[PDB]
């Protein structure tokens, strides 16, 4: 309890480095123990986003992101239930040149964690942690849920690509640590997105005339997002990331629009 | 000749054919290389589902053309 709040502060010192593994692994340990005051923990991290240093604020967001990905699901569930999550729409650290540069990136990253939280609330599971493959969640979803679900994947994606950082702006250990977590979410979210699309394209040719309209707009959007995902993956390539970890987007079903349009034409 | 078949999961198949081979025969050869029962194979080219009795030449499928395979429910 007193130890939690103190490890939160250790994760979020003014040291210009990402949160330390020892403090992040302890916090993960916390979330999983039986009598955790999850609200109190979350509360301590929000409190550190009220701070005026960009270093503190951005490391508190990174820790929260880290804990949504690796912490007990109970942590992401609480964040998604809250009324207000991160209120950093006006954040600005005028202290120096780094503060000025890193304040736009704090505003964007805070927006992305809020969307991640809303995404979880709207479908009640984490797109980046559900069973993959031909019997996974997104491949086997039934038609109604699929059509309501794939748009929520797309809105999370869009908020991730809005961080919109160039490789030559990843100039300190804080923003890089955020970047690497954004990268991890992106490839897992794209995997969930490509899988929903596969399913959609399979079902499309037995769908009703007005489900093909919903599905056709989902797909058109999938194609525009893929051009922007490839730009983000080029930043990843530039920074030096293992190229076997970058998805090959040429494998996505990206050339079927014509088939989907002629088939909607025939349905009229 | 050589044609390609791209599945929705991303694999690209290479198949040996002749322009006269029926779409039904082309599906049977996809059975032989990938295991997919022909009755679950939608083949698509130039935006149209390809009919079993028509031939590759009836659809303008020549060398190095890529067909799309979409799996279907019986």
């Amino acid at each position: 309890g007193s130890a939690v709040s103190k490890t939160v502060c250790k994760a979020t010192t003014h040291e210009i480095m990402g949160p330390k593994k020892k403090h992040l692994d302890y916090l993960i340990q916390c979330t999983n123990e039986m009598n955790v005051n999850i609200p109190q923990l979350a509360d301590s991290l929000f409190e550190r986003t009220t701070n005026s240093s960009w270093v503190v604020v951005f490391k508190s967001l990174i820790t929260t992101h880290h804990l949504m990905v690796y912490g007990n699901e109970r942590f992401i569930q609480y964040l998604a239930s809250r009324n207000t999550l991160f209120n950093l729409s006006n954040f600005l650290d005028k202290s120096g040149l780094q503060g000025y540069d890193m304040s736009t990136f704090i505003r964007r990253y805070s927006r992305y964690l809020n969307e991640k939280a809303v995404s979880y609330r709207q479908v009640a599971f984490d797109f980046t942690k559900v069973k993959r493959g031909a019997d996974g969640v997104m491949r086997t979803m039934n038609t109604e849920k699929l059509l309501k679900t794939v748009p929520i994947i797309q809105n999370q994606m869009d908020a991730l690509l809005d961080f919109n950082v160039n490789s030559n702006e990843l100039t300190n250990g804080v923003i890089n640590a955020a970047f690497m977590l954004l990268f991890k979410d992106a490839i897992r979210l794209f995997a969930a997105y490509n899988e929903g699309i596969i399913n959609l394209l399979e079902k499309y040719f037995d769908m009703k005339k007005n489900q093909c309209k919903e599905g056709l707009d989902i797909y058109k959007k999938f194609l525009t997002r893929m051009t922007r995902i490839s730009e983000f993956l080029k930043v990843a390539e530039q920074v030096g990331i293992d190229r076997g970890d970058i998805p090959d987007l040429s494998q996505a079903p990206s050339s079927l629009l014509d088939a989907l349009e002629q088939h909607a034409a025939a349905l009229e | 000749m050589q044609i390609f078949v791209k599945t929705l999961t991303g694999k690209t198949i290479t198949l040996e054919v002749e322009p006269s081979d029926t779409i039904e025969n082309v599906k049977a050869k996809i059975q032989d290389k990938e295991g997919i029962p022909p009755d679950q194979q939608r083949l698509i080219f130039a935006g149209k589902q390809l009919e079993d009795g028509r031939t590759l030449s009836d659809y303008n499928i020549q060398k190095e053309s890529t067909l799309h395979l979409v799996l279907r429910l019986r």
